């Protein structure tokens, strides 16, 4: 049968503003089956708690959910979305970048 | 305005790992008001938006009722499903269903829907008339046939044009202070040098909702749609939506582009420019 | 508000 593979976006609630309390979300959306691992990461590690939203899919039937955490951005402090599915023969890292 | 109320059911087989999963999670636009999950410590149907709290404790117990007898429901279809495919118990399977209606800014039934796909392919359709019915094959035919012969579509019917638009009316009421709000984006242009030759200028809208908007670069006044990168409509946590279009420029001809922004909380469209 | 009944396949 047919599998679709993830897309990714990793971004803030708010503009970045280095010491500013922010979100960092990783959408993850597109996807089927259902199944997905996603990970956000700080400086290469996983954040612990990461919250996400209820399963939900669009009109295409394609599956999406937003991972979440409260975070500081910060000069040096690199941030990071993690996500492995069974289309992925390796789990895709997507930087973030306060640009995108 | 005009909206929508939409109910998403997901039933997930997991053999070796207990009873299919089902989910549900109601829309009304672009916010979630309620969810059950058959996951959960004591599955009930949960409030997800204030104004939806409001309804008493006879609603919350008819409505999780509902949700437990319809993961039976859909339990009994995945194996259902499986011998219509002639397939494996091994394996993994989906069951999706999407249900509910659109209102006009009067609040009348403007068409309803009841869709079911399986593994992410189109099984079975209520059509537009909710009178009769598109199966996709011929496993979904067998369904088809079993629906007409039990008249489902007139049930569907009733409810579509009854308690489908009578509770959307009273949650649109109930939650008007944001349901019937529309806020508009926050735009700007963001300039970002590639190389000595090229730019990339990014059109930016914030804050934004509903979810729905036209983001498009214009260079000369003409459409610029094969030389966008357009990134799909994300949420930003905070109910609102965020999108970009982005399109790479010769150096020193920034001026020749325009960003054009169409939402439904703006009364007129925008066109802004990289403004150095 | 869902409606009462589902059917199955």
């Amino acid at each position: 049968m047919i599998q679709r593979t993830p897309k990714i976006q990793v971004y803030s609630r708010h503009p970045a503003e280095n010491g500013k309390s922010n979100f960092l979300n990783c959408y993850v959306s597109g996807f089927h089956p259902s199944d997905i691992e996603v990970d956000l990461l700080k400086n290469g590690e996983r954040i612990e708690k990461v919250e996400h939203s209820d399963l939900s899919f669009s009109k295409d039937w394609s599956f999406y959910l937003l991972y979440y955490t409260e975070f500081t951005p910060t000069e040096k402090d690199e941030y990071a979305c993690r996500v492995n599915h069974v289309t992925l023969s390796q789990p895709k890292i997507v930087k973030w970048d306060r640009d995108m | 305005g005009s909206h929508s109320m939409r109910y998403f059911y997901t039933a997930m087989s997991r053999p070796g790992r207990g009873e299919p999963r089902f989910i549900t999670v109601g829309y009304v636009d672009d916010t979630l008001f309620v969810r059950f999950d058959s996951d959960a410590t004591s599955p009930r149907k949960e409030p997800r938006a204030p104004w939806i709290e409001q309804e008493g404790p006879e609603y919350w117990d008819r409505e999780t009722q509902i949700s437990k007898t319809n993961t039976q429901t859909y339990r009994e279809n995945l194996r259902t499903a499986l011998r219509y495919y002639n397939q494996s118990e091994a394996g993994s399977h989906i069951i999706q269903r999407m249900y509910g209606c659109d209102v006009g800014p009067d609040g009348r039934l403007l068409r309803g829907y009841d869709q079911d796909a399986y593994d992410g392919k189109d099984y079975i359709a209520l059509n537009e008339d909710l009178s009769s019915w598109t199966a996709a094959d011929t496993a979904a035919q067998i369904t088809q046939r079993k629906w007409e012969a039990a008249r489902v579509a007139e049930q569907l019917r009733a409810y579509l044009e009854g308690l489908c638009v009578e509770s959307l009316r009273r949650y649109l009421e109930n939650g008007k202070e944001t349901l019937q709000r529309a806020d508009p984006p926050k735009t700007h242009v963001t300039h970002h040098p590639i190389s000595d030759h090229e730019v990339t200028l990014r059109c930016w809208a914030l804050g934004f909702y509903p979810a729905e908007i036209t983001l498009t670069w214009q260079r000369d006044g003409e459409d610029q749609t094969q030389d966008t990168e357009l990134v799909e409509t994300r949420p930003a946590g905070d109910r609102t939506f965020q999108k970009w279009a982005a399109v790479v420029v010769p150096s020193g001809e920034e001026q020749r582009y325009t960003c054009h922004v169409q939402h439904e909380g703006l009364p007129k469209p925008l066109t802004l420019r990289w403004e150095p | 508000e869902e409606y009462l009944k589902a059917w199955t396949f």
